[PDB]
C-alpha cells in the first residue's frame, strides 16, 4: 500500500483476517472422485469472498486438482463443467493448453524410467489412454501453436526423453492423422 | 604521475562502509572503471586524449570482475551473471548500448572471464636484434590449439567459475547469438575465492582456489568443452592439490589469500598471493612435473603432477592483475635490455606500488607514487589504488636503469613493429626519448620496414603512414605529420576510385591503364586521354555522386600544392606540404585524368573554383606534369614553372579543411585534468557553420556525419564504419 | 548430393553491389539444389552447404574468420546472407584456406561424392601475398588453387560482379575441368 | 539451533539469549515455558532416526537444568515458578496428540514421561502438581527391557563414578559395559558437566598409558587393548563433537598428549596439502627400520606405543614400493593383514593420514583406494588368537569410525568400499543437488519455513551450509529480499521472528555485516527506497534493532564450525575502537542524516518506525559517551520532526540529560 498509509491499512487487514478465517474449509487437497458446486474455479481462482484470506492456497492456481482430474479417464466431461461452456466459440486458448503442455511433459518424464521395464508393466498401458484423451480433449490445442512450441521448449532442458519420444510422435499422430486435411500444413 | 585525473561532483558516501574495484583491458579503450561514487554504472575511455568519460549504466549489481577477450568491443559483467557481453558497433564507441547475450546463474557470484580464442604469437626478441628481423623472426608465431573449434573457426564464449558454488559458467553464441549454456558442479560442492588460469596447450582449463592459505587445498578442475550437437559436455577432471607455504613455515600462521592470479602460462605459473592480515607474503608456484621417488623401503610410472615453490617476499601487498598482457621463455641473455619482458606490478595500500619481475620475484623499481592492471607491453600502470576515488596513473614505459640511447631505440622500433604486426594500437609515445629520438628513429623503422616488406608493404602502407605520422607528431615536425595524413587521404582515393570501375571487356585490367599512363605527353590532357582510352571509363550514368562533393578535395589540393611552390620563404620548412616525392605527384596526375574523362563524360566536373579560364583543368595540368617531368627518376627538381605559378587567375579560393588532429603534451612532469571540463593546454560536406547533424568524430581528426544523406557512394562509408588510419575508435561528440 | 561451400569476399570491396548479383544468382543458391526457398529442418542428407566471410586487412585487427554455416537446413543460409555486416589486398589466399580445410572436413566426414561447388565471390580484384599466417595450411594463391582443383574436381566457380579484371584470367588456373572462367551474366546455369 | 548445533556452552549464553527475546517480545512465563517445552519435545520426534536420540534425550534433559538455573536469576519474588510452570504444563497437557505421538516415537515413552514430569519437580513443588500429572496420566486411558530417557535418567549418575580408579590392570569390564551398550557417554557430555571433565582424564589416560617397559604377555595384550578402546572412543567423541574435546584437552596449560590424531588427522576441514612434510614428522631415524621389520614379520611383547604418529611413514614407504617400484606387488596386502587385524588399532589414524593424502594428490590410477578399501576390509576374523575380548564391537566402532571420516573423498572417487556395514549411516549431510543454483533457500527452504514455523531442524543444517558454503554478505541480501516481498503483517512477523533466531551462530559477523552494509544501501539508494515502503519496512527494522541489541552483549557465541573460518582481517572502513562498536556509531550517524530534510518519504518512515521500535526497557544502545555523542542531538531532531524523548532522557545523568529535558518541555 501507499507510502502514506503505513501500519494502519496493514494493522487493519491483520484485525480482519479472521473473519476470512471462518470462512475457509481446509487446505483442499482433492474433491473430485466421480465422473458423471464444488471446485470449479473459473481462471485459477474459485473463491468468492472479497476478504483477506489466508496464504495463497486459495490464490494460487489450482494446479493439483486438475492434474489429478485430468489423468483420471472419461473426466472431460467433467474438466468441461467445470469452466467449460462450447468451446468452439467461447474457449480462445486459456491456461488449460499449459496445464496439458505440463500433463504430457509429466507423462514423458514417467515414461523416461524405463517405462515400466520398457513397457512390461502398466505404467504404458496408462500413458497410451491418458494421452489418447488429451487428443480426445485436443480440439483447439494447435490453436495458438505456441502451445506446442512450449512442449518443445520444456523438454529442451533435461533431455531426458531419448526414451519416450516413440510415445510423443504416436500421439502426434493420432492428433494430425485425422487432422490432417482440415489444418493448413504450415501450423 | 602522467596523467591523473579526478571525479568532478561525486563523493564516496561515507557511511557506505566500501566496495570492490576491478578492471582490465588487454586491447586499446583501457576503462571499465567499477567504481563506489555517490550497481554503479560502468566507465569507459580510450586512452588516446579521451579525457569526458561517457559512462553507461550497469544492468547488474556490484560488477565484480572484468576482462576483455580481444581487440573488439565486448564487455564482461559479471558479479551474480545478469546483463553479459555487448559489442557496441552502432554509431560509435561513444554509446555501448548492452546487448542480449547474458547468461543466467540464481544469486552466483562469477570471478572470471575468460576462453581465449586464437593461436598466441612467440616473441623471438633476444635472438632477433633487427639484423636478420624480416619480421619472420622478430616476431614468430607459435602453433596453439584452439578451444573446441568446429570443423575451422574457434567459437569462443565467456567459460567462467561461479564463487557462490564452484560449478561452471557456459554459452558460447556462434552466428546466431544462441545460448546454449550449461551447469555442472565440480564434484558436487566448494566454496571459492579464485582466479582462473585460462588455457593449457591444447583445448582445457584449469582453476582452483578455495578457502584459505591455513588450510589450503585447491583442486584444479580440468574441464574440456568438446561439446556436443548443442548440449555442452563439460567434465570434472581433479588434478593434484598444493598449499601455500606460508602454512609450513612456523614462524608466522596468517597467510589468508585473496587475490591468487594464475596467469595465462598454465603450465609453469601459479601466482597464489597471501592476504595476511600489517604484511602479505607472496609466492609463485610451478606446476612442474615430476616422478614419485619411490625408494628407502628396501634395495630393489613418471607420470605424475607437482607443485613446487619457485620463490617468496616478506612484505605488505595488495592488489596486483596481471603480468604482461607476451615475452619470451628460457635462454634469453638479453641482459642490457631490461624492458618489460616477464615482469609483474603489484600494489601497496600503504605507501606506494611495486614492480616485480616473474619467474624470480626478487625485485625491481619501486617507482613512489585498487585495480591496477597493465595497458600493454609498456610499462604503463593504471592508478585506481585507492587512497580515495583516485583515477588513473601512469608511469615510465621503458624500464631502463641505464640509459643507452641505441638500445632505447631498438626496443623502440621492436614495440612499434609488434604494434604494426599483431595490429593492436600504439602507447609507446609516452616512452620515446626527446625529440632526439624522434626522427631517426623512424627513419631507421620505415628502412627496415620497407626492405624486407617484400610483398607486406602493400598491405601495410596504410598503417605505417599513420605510425609515421603520429611518431612524427611528438617534438616543430608538424609539418612532416600533416603531410603523412594528406598522403594517407589522396592514396586511400586513388585506391578505392579504381575498383568503383564497373568497365566493359579489355585485354588486362583495364584499370591499370590509368597508372600506366605515365609514359605520355606533358601539356594538353585531350592529347593524353585518346592515347590511352576514352571509351571504357563510363560506370554509371549517375556521376553525380562523387564529382561534386568528393572530387572537388583532389581540385582544391592541386592549387593548394602549386600555390605553395612559390612561397618557400615561409617561416616552414615545406610551408603547408612539399610533395617532393614524385610517386604521389604521379597518383595525383592519374586522378586529374580520370577527373577530366569524368567532366568530358558528365558536365558536373570540379569547378573553375570561381570562373573564367579561357579550360582551368589543361592549365592546371600542364603544370602539374611541368612538376612532374623532374621528380619521376632520380632528377633535379625546379625557371618559366616558377613564374608560372606566380600567375593567379580570378578563379584561386584558398582555406582548405587540412584535417589535423590535437596532440596531449604531457611532456615530463605531472598532468592534472578532470572526469569533464576538457583541460586546454571530412569534406563531404561534413562541416556545415553550425554543427546540425549526427557528427560522429573519430580518433584524430575525421569528424564524419553518420548517415552523409547520400544515395550511392556508401563504399566510403563501409570503409569508414570499421577501424580507420589508427583512429578506428570512433565516437559521438553532440552539438 | 548439393554438398556446397559459399565464399563471399565481396562484403568490404563493394557493399551495394551485393544485392544486384544476389537478385540474380539467388536462383542457383537454391532453387538448383532444392526445391526453393520456404521453414524445414536438416540432417545428414547431404543437401548441407556452408558460407564464409571475409573483409579486408585494414578492418581486422584480430578478427579474420567467420565461417558460420555447419549445416544451415537449406533455409537458414539465405536467412543469414542478408544479415552478415559490409565492412587492395582482401586476404583472399587465407579466406580459401579456411574454404579448403572444410571442404577437407566435409570428404573426411561425408563417407556414405556429391559433386561439389564453391563460388570464391570478390567484388575487388584483390590478391594475398602471405599465403595464410593463420590457420594450419600454408601455401600461396597459387597453391592453393591447384590444390582445390586437383585433389578436389569441386566446379570453381568464380562468380564476380559485371567487371572483367586480370582475377578471372589468373584464377581460371584449374587444369581439371572446373569451369573456373564463367562470369554468366545469362541466364542461370547449373554448376559453372 | 541450541540443541542441534550445539550441546556445551551452558554457562548463560542461551541463558542470556533467551532472556534478551523475552524482554523485547510479548514475555508471558506460562507462554515462554510453554514455547521452551514445545522446542524440546518437537525434537527427539522428526529430527533424529539413529543415534540422535541419544542426544536429544540428553537435550531434553539438560534443558531443565537451563529452566532451573533461568527462575534462580531471571525471576525473583513475582510468581516464583510455582504457578506459571504449572498454568504451562496445563497449557502444554492440553495439546495431548503431541504427547501422544512422542510416546509412539520412542514406543516406551508415556510411562517415561512420567518419569520425566516427577523429574521436573526440582523446581515444582510436589504438593498438587503431581496430581496434575496424574490427571494428565488418567487422559492416556488405551496406553521391552527399559525406556532409553529412563536409561539416560539412571545413567546421569554414572558420570560421577566414570573410573574412579588409577591403578594398573584397571577394570577391564568398565570398558566392556560401554563398548558394548549404548554410548552413554555422549549423553554425560551434553549433560554440560562431564565432557571436559570426562575429555580431560580421559585422554590423560592415554598420555600416561607410557608403561615404561613390561615383560609379562599378557599384561602387555591388556595395556594393548586398553589404549586401543581408549584412542578409539577419544577419537569417536571427537568425530561426534570435535571443537569440545579438544578444547578441553587444552584448555589451559602446557601439555604433551597425542594431539597428532585430533588436530591434523580427520576433522571437517582437509588440513591436508600442507599436512605431509612439517605437521605430519615422517623421522626416518630409529622409526622407519622398526616398522619395516613389523610389516615383513608378520609381535606386541615389547610394549612401546609411538609409533602411532609414525605409521604415516610406513604408508609412505609401502604405497609407493606396492604401485610404483613393482618388486612389491601383492605383500602389502599380506602385510596389511599384519596390521589391520587384532592387537592394533593404529588403522584409523593411517587411513585418515592417507585419504588425508589422497585429496591433495591426484590419484588418477586409484592404486591407493585398493589398499584403503583391504585395510578398512572386516575380513580378518581374529585369525590370530590376539586377546581383545572386543573382536567384534572395537572392530565395529573402528569401522564406524573410519567412515565418519573419508565421506568427502569417496565422494570425489568411486563408491564407498562399505566399510562401517552399520544399522543406519550418518544422518547429517550436505544433502545438496549436484547441479543446481545455490539461490535455493528462496525457492524451496524458506519459502516453506514461512509456512513451516518450527525452523525444520532438518533444514538448519541445511541453512549453515549454505552459510559457510556462500557468504554472509549475499546471504543475508538474499534473505532480505525474500522478506521484503510479503505484503501480510502476520507473515513479517513469523519472517523476522524466526530470522533472528536463524541468524544465530554467527551473531556478531552476520549482524555487523547486514546491518553496515544493507542499511545504508537500503537508505542511500533511489530503488532501495522503494522496497521499504512497506510495513515490511517496520519488521525489518524490529530486526535490525534485534540484533544490535543481541551482538552488544559480549557474549562467546563460538559456532562449532564457525570459529575457525571467521579468521578475516578488516579495517571496517570508518566506548573504544571494535567493528559493532564502529558499525553502530555508523548506523546512529546514518539515522541522524536521514532526518535530513527537504526530501524523504520512504526513509522518514523507516527511521521513525526504527526509533519507535527502539524505544523498549532493558537497552543497551544509544552508547552515549559524556563528549560529543550525536545519537541525543540526532533525538532532539527526531523530537522535532513524549515518552520517546524520556528514552534517551537521563543517561549519564550529565547536563547532556538538560538539553533533551529542554526540548522535551518544549
Amino acid at each position: 500500500p501507499h507510502w502514506l498509509l503505513g501500519n494502519l491499512v496493514s494493522d487493519f487487514v491483520d484485525t480482519f483476517r479472521p473473519t476470512a478465517r471462518i470462512n475457509s474449509i481446509c487446505g483442499r487437497c482433492s474433491l473430485l472422485p466421480v465422473v458423471n458446486w464444488k471446485l470449479d474455479p473459473a481462471t485459477l481462482r474459485f473463491p468468492l469472498k472479497g476478504l483477506l484470506p489466508y496464504d495463497k492456497d486459495l490464490f494460487e492456481p489450482q494446479t493439483a486438482l486438475l492434474r489429478y482430474v485430468l489423468e483420471q479417464p472419461y473426466s472431460r466431461d467433467m474438466v468441461c463443467n467445470m469452466l467449460g461452456l462450447n468451446k468452439q466459440h467461447k474457449q480462445r486458448c486459456p491456461v488449460l493448453e499449459d496445464q496439458l503442455v505440463d500433463l504430457v511433459v509429466y507423462a514423458m518424464e514417467r515414461s523416461e524410467t524405463e517405462e515400466k521395464f520398457d513397457d512390461g508393466g502398466t505404467s504404458q498401458l496408462l500413458w497410451q489412454h491418458l494421452s489418447s484423451q488429451l487428443i480426445f480433449f485436443v480440439l483447439f490445442q494447435f490453436a495458438s501453436f505456441p502451445h506446442m512450441v512450449l512442449s518443445l521448449h520444456q523438454k529442451l532442458a533435461g533431455r531426458g526423453l531419448i526414451k519416450g519420444r516413440d510415445h510423443l510422435m504416436w500421439v502426434l499422430l493420432q492428433f494430425i492423422s485425422g487432422s490432417i486435411q482440415k489444418n493448413a500444413l504450415a501450423d | 604521475l602522467a596523467y591523473v585525473c579526478e571525479w568532478e561532483k561525486w563523493a564516496k558516501s561515507t557511511y557506505c562502509p566500501s566496495l570492490p574495484l576491478a578492471c582490465a583491458w588487454s586491447c586499446r579503450n583501457l576503462i571499465a572503471f567499477t567504481t563506489d561514487l555517490r550497481t554503479h554504472m560502468i566507465h569507459i575511455l580510450d586512452t588516446e586524449h579521451p579525457w569526458e568519460v561517457h559512462s553507461v549504466s550497469s544492468g547488474h549489481s556490484e560488477a565484480i570482475t572484468c576482462l576483455e577477450w580481444d581487440q573488439s568491443g565486448s564487455r564482461l559483467l559479471s558479479a551474480d551473471a545478469d546483463g553479459q557481453i555487448k559489442c557496441w558497433s552502432m554509431a560509435d564507441h561513444l554509446a555501448n548500448s548492452w546487448e542480449s547475450s547474458v547468461g543466467s546463474q540464481v544469486e552466483g557470484d562469477p570471478i572470471v572471464a575468460l576462453s581465449w580464442l586464437h593461436n598466441g604469437v612467440k616473441l623471438a626478441l633476444h635472438v632477433e636484434k633487427s639484423g636478420a628481423s624480416s619480421f619472420g623472426e622478430k616476431f614468430s608465431r607459435v602453433k596453439f590449439s584452439p578451444s573446441l573449434t568446429l570443423f575451422g573457426k574457434p567459437m569462443e564464449g565467456w567459460i567462467a567459475v561461479t564463487v557462490s558454488g564452484l560449478v561452471t559458467v557456459s554459452l558460447l553464441k556462434p552466428s546466431g547469438q544462441v545460448l546454449t549454456s550449461t551447469e555442472s558442479l565440480c564434484r558436487l560442492r566448494g566454496r571459492v575465492a579464485l582466479a582462473d588460469i585460462a588455457f593449457t596447450g591444447g583445448g582445457n582449463i584449469v582453476v582452483a582456489a578455495a578457502d584459505g592459505s591455513s588450510a589450503s587445498p585447491v583442486k584444479f578442475y580440468k574441464v574440456c568443452v568438446s561439446v556436443v550437437s548443442e548440449k555442452c559436455r563439460i567434465d570434472t577432471e581433479i588434478l593434484p592439490s598444493l598449499f601455500m607455504r606460508c602454512t609450513t613455515d612456523p614462524n608466522r600462521k596468517d597467510r589468508f589469500p585473496a587475490i591468487t592470479h594464475l596467469k595465462f602460462l598454465a603450465r609453469d605459473m601459479s601466482e597464489q598471493v597471501l592476504l595476511c592480515a600489517t604484511s602479505s607474503l607472496v609466492e609463485c608456484w610451478s606446476l612442474r612435473k615430476e616422478g614419485l621417488p619411490v625408494n628407502n623401503i628396501f634395495q630393489q610410472q613418471p607420470m605424475i603432477l607437482k607443485w613446487r615453490i619457485l620463490s617468496a617476499t616478506n612484505d605488505l601487498d595488495r592488489v596486483s592483475a596481471v603480468a604482461l598482457p607476451t615475452n619470451t621463455d628460457l635462454k634469453v641473455a638479453s641482459d642490457t635490455q631490461f624492458y618489460p619482458g616477464l615482469g609483474l606490478a603489484l600494489a601497496f595500500q600503504d605507501g606506494s606500488v611495486h614492480m616485480v619481475h616473474r619467474l624470480s620475484l626478487q625485485t625491481m623499481a619501486v617507482f613512489y607514487s585498487k585495480a591496477m592492471q597493465l595497458s600493454w607491453t609498456s610499462l604503463a600502470l593504471v592508478g585506481i589504488d585507492n587512497h580515495g576515488k583516485l583515477s588513473m596513473l601512469r608511469i615510465s614505459p621503458s624500464l631502463g636503469h641505464p640509459l643507452e640511447p641505441k638500445l632505447a631505440l631498438q626496443h623502440l622500433l621492436f614495440l612499434l613493429e609488434y604494434c604494426m604486426v599483431t595490429g593492436y594500437d600504439w602507447w609507446d609515445i609516452l616512452l620515446h626519448v626527446q625529440p632526439g629520438m624522434v626522427q631517426s628513429l623512424v627513419e631507421r623503422l620505415h628502412e627496415e620496414y620497407t626492405r624486407q616488406k617484400p610483398a607486406l608493404q602493400q598491405v601495410l602502407s596504410t598503417r605505417i603512414l599513420a605510425m609515421k605520422a603520429s611518431l612524427c607528431k611528438l617534438s616543430r615536425v608538424c609539418d612532416y605529420h600533416t603531410k603523412l595524413f594528406l598522403m594517407a587521404i589522396t592514396s586511400t582515393l586513388k585506391s578505392l576510385l579504381r575498383p568503383h570501375f564497373l568497365n566493359t571487356p579489355d585485354k588486362s585490367p583495364g584499370d591499370r591503364l590509368a597508372e600506366i599512363c605515365a609514359k605520355i605527353t606533358d601539356v594538353d590532357i585531350d592529347k593524353v586521354m585518346i592515347n590511352l582510352k576514352t571509351e571504357e571509363f563510363v560506370l554509371d550514368m549517375n556521376t553525380l555522386q562523387a564529382l561534386q562533393q568528393l572530387l572537388q578535395w583532389v581540385g582544391d589540393f592541386v592549387l593548394y600544392l602549386l600555390v605553395s611552390l612559390p612561397n618557400q620563404g615561409s617561416p616552414l620548412r615545406p610551408g603547408h606540404s612539399f610533395l617532393r616525392d614524385g610517386t604521389s605527384l604521379g597518383m595525383l596526375r592519374e586522378l586529374m585524368v580520370v577527373i577530366r574523362i569524368w567532366g568530358l563524360l558528365k558536365p558536373s566536373c570540379l569547378p573553375v573554383y570561381t570562373a573564367t579560364s579561357d579550360d582551368s583543368m589543361s592549365l592546371l595540368f600542364r603544370l602539374l606534369t611541368k612538376l612532374w617531368i623532374c621528380c619521376r627518376d632520380e632528377g633535379a627538381a625546379s625557371p618559366a614553372s616558377d613564374g608560372l605559378v606566380s600567375r593567379l587567375q580570378p578563379k584561386q579560393p584558398l582555406r582548405l579543411r587540412f584535417g589535423r588532429a590535437p596532440t596531449l603534451p604531457s611532456s615530463t612532469s605531472t598532468l592534472q585534468l578532470d572526469g569533464l571540463t576538457r583541460a586546454p593546454g571530412l569534406h563531404l560536406g561534413a562541416y556545415p557553420t553550425e554543427e546540425c547533424k549526427a557528427c560522429t568524430r573519430c580518433g584524430c581528426v575525421t569528424m564524419l556525419k553518420s548517415p552523409n544523406k547520400t544515395t550511392a557512394v556508401t563504399q566510403w562509408e563501409q570503409r569508414w564504419i570499421k577501424n580507420c588510419l589508427c583512429g578506428g575508435l570512433w565516437r559521438r561528440v553532440p552539438l | 548430393v548439393a554438398d556446397v561451400v559459399f565464399v563471399i569476399e565481396g562484403t568490404a570491396n563493394l557493399g551495394p553491389y551485393f544485392e544486384e548479383l544476389r537478385k540474380h544468382y539467388l536462383l542457383p543458391a537454391i532453387e538448383y539444389f532444392n526445391g526453393g526457398p520456404p521453414d524445414f529442418g536438416g540432417d545428414y542428407g547431404g543437401t548441407q552447404y556452408s558460407l564464409v566471410v571475409f573483409n579486408t586487412v585494414d578492418c581486422a585487427p584480430e578478427s579474420y574468420v567467420q565461417c558460420h554455416a555447419p549445416t544451415s537446413s537449406a533455409y537458414e543460409f539465405v536467412t543469414w546472407l542478408d544479415g552478415i555486416k559490409f565492412m587492395s589486398c582482401s586476404l583472399i589466399a587465407e579466406g580459401l584456406s579456411t574454404a579448403l580445410q572444410l571442404f577437407d572436413d566435409f570428404k573426411k566426414m561425408r563417407e556414405q561424392q556429391t559433386h561439389r561447388v564453391c563460388l570464391l565471390i570478390c567484388n575487388s580484384p584483390p590478391y594475398l601475398l602471405p599465403a595464410v599466417e593463420s590457420t594450419t595450411y600454408s601455401g600461396c594463391t597459387t597453391e592453393s588453387l591447384v590444390q582445390k582443383i586437383g585433389e578436389r574436381g569441386i566446379h570453381f566457380s568464380i562468380v564476380s560482379p559485371r567487371k572483367l579484371p586480370a582475377l578471372r584470367l589468373l584464377f581460371e588456373k584449374a587444369a581439371p575441368p572446373a569451369l573456373l572462367e564463367p562470369l554468366q551474366q545469362p541466364a542461370d546455369v547449373s554448376q559453372d | 539451533l541450541e540443541g542441534t548445533m550445539n550441546l556445551t556452552g551452558e554457562m548463560q549464553p542461551l541463558v542470556e539469549q533467551l532472556m534478551m527475546v523475552k524482554r523485547m517480545q510479548h514475555i508471558p512465563t506460562p507462554l515462554f515455558v510453554l514455547e521452551i517445552w514445545k522446542a524440546c519435545f518437537v525434537g527427539l520426534i522428526e529430527s533424529p532416526e539413529g543415534t540422535q536420540e541419544l542426544k536429544w534425550t540428553a537435550f531434553t534433559y539438560l534443558k531443565i537444568p537451563q529452566v532451573l538455573v533461568k527462575l534462580k536469576k531471571y525471576f525473583h519474588g513475582e510468581k516464583d515458578f510455582t504457578e506459571d510452570v504449572n498454568c504451562a504444563f496445563e497449557f502444554l497437557l492440553k495439546l495431548t496428540p503431541l504427547l501422544d505421538k512422542a510416546d509412539q516415537r520412542c514406543n516406551c515413552d508415556c510411562t517415561n514421561f512420567l518419569l520425566q514430569e516427577c523429574n521436573k519437580q526440582g523446581l515444582l513443588s510436589e504438593v498438587n502438581f503431581a496430581s496434575l500429572v496424574g490427571k494428565r496420566t488418567a487422559d492416556r486411558d488405551p496406553q521391552i527391557l527399559r525406556a532409553e530417557p529412563t536409561v539416560t535418567n539412571i545413567l546421569k549418575t554414572m558420570d560421577a563414578d566414570h573410573s574412579k580408579s588409577p591403578e594398573g590392570l584397571l577394570g577391564v569390564l568398565g570398558h566392556m559395559l560401554s563398548g558394548k551398550s549404548l554410548d552413554l557417554l555422549l549423553a554425560a557430555a551434553a549433560a554440560t558437566g562431564k565432557l571436559k571433565s570426562f575429555a580431560r582424564k580421559f585422554i590423560n589416560l592415554n598420555e600416561f598409558t607410557t608403561h615404561g617397559s613390561g615383560e609379562s604377555t599378557k599384561t602387555a595384550s591388556v595395556r594393548a587393548l586398553l589404549f586401543d578402546i581408549s584412542f578409539l572412543m577419544l577419537c569417536h567423541v571427537a568425530q561426534t563433537y570435535g571443537s569440545e574435546v579438544i578444547l578441553s584437552e587444552s584448555s589451559s596449560g602446557e601439555e604433551v598428549p597425542f594431539f597428532e590424531t585430533w588436530m591434523q588427522t580427520c576433522m571437517p576441514e582437509e588440513g591436508k596439502i600442507l599436512n605431509p612434510d612439517h605437521p605430519c614428522f615422517r623421522p626416518d631415524s630409529t622409526k622407519v627400520e622398526s616398522l619395516v621389520a613389523l610389516l615383513n614379520n608378520s609381535k606386541l611383547v615389547q610394549m612401546k606405543w609411538h609409533e602411532a604418529c609414525l605409521s604415516i611413514s610406513a604408508a609412505i614407504l609401502e604405497i609407493l614400493n606396492a604401485w610404483e617400484n613393482g618388486v612389491l606387488a601383492f605383500e602389502s596386502i599380506q602385510k596389511i593383514t599384519d596390521n589391520i587385524k587384532g592387537k592394533v588399532c593404529s588403522l584409523a589414524v593411517c587411513a585418515v593420514a592417507w585419504l588425508v593424502a589422497h585429496v591433495r594428490m591426484l590419484g588418477l590410477d586409484e592404486r591407493e583406494k585398493s589398499l584403503q578399501m583391504i585395510r578398512q576390509l572386516a575380513g580378518p576374523l581374529y585369525s590370530e588368537n590376539t586377546l581383545q575380548f572386543y573382536n567384534e564391537r572395537v572392530v565395529i566402532m573402528n569401522s564406524i569410525l573410519e567412515h565418519m571420516c573419508a565421506d568427502v573423498l569417496q565422494q570425489t572417487a568411486t563408491q564407498i568400499k562399505f566399510p562401517s556395514t552399520g544399522v543406519d549411516t550418518m544422518p547429517y549431510w550436505n544433502l545438496l543437488p549436484p547441479k543446481r543454483p545455490i539461490k535455493e533457500v528462496l525457492t524451496d527452504i524458506f519459502a516453506k519455513v514461512l509456512e513451516k514455523g518450527w525452523v525444520d531442524s532438518r533444514s538448519i543444517h541445511i541453512l549453515d551450509t549454505l552459510l559457510h558454503m556462500g557468504g554472509v554478505y549475499w546471504f543475508c541480501n538474499n534473505l532480505i529480499k525474500e522478506l521484503l516481498k510479503e505484503t501480510r503483517k502476520e507473515h513479517t512477523l513469523r519472517a523476522v521472528q524466526l530470522l533472528y533466531s536463524i541468524f544465530c551462530l554467527d551473531m556478531q559477523q552476520v549482524t555487523l555485516v547486514l546491518l553496515g552494509h544493507i542499511l545504508p544501501g537500503l537508505l542511500t539508494d533511489s530503488s532501495k527506497w522503494h522496497s521499504l515502503m512497506d510495513p515490511p519496512g517496520t519488521a525489518l527494522a524490529k530486526l535490525a534493532v534485534w540484533c544490535a541489541l543481541s551482538s552488544y552483549s559480549s557474549h562467546k557465541g563460538q559456532a562449532s564450525s564457525r570459529q575457525k573460518k571467521r579468521h578475516r582481517e578488516d579495517i571496517e572502513d570508518y566506548n573504544m575502537r571494535d567493528p559493532l562498536n564502529r558499525v553502530l556509531a555508523n548506523l546512529f550517524l546514518l539515522i541522524s542524516s536521514i532526518l535530513g530534510s527537504r526530501t524523504a518519504g520512504p526513509h522518514t518512515q523507516f527511521v521513525q518506525w526504527f526509533m519507535e521500535e527502539c524505544v523498549g526497557c532493558l537497552e543497551q544502545d544509544s552508547r552515549g559517551s559524556i563528549l560529543q555523542f550525536m545519537p541525543f542531538t540526532t533525538v532532539s531532531e527526531l523530537v522535532k520532526v513524549s515518552p520517546k524523548v524520556v528514552l534517551a532522557i537521563t543517561d549519564l545523568s550529565l547536563p547532556l540529560g538538560r538539553q533533551v529535558a529542554a526540548k522535551a518541555i518544549a
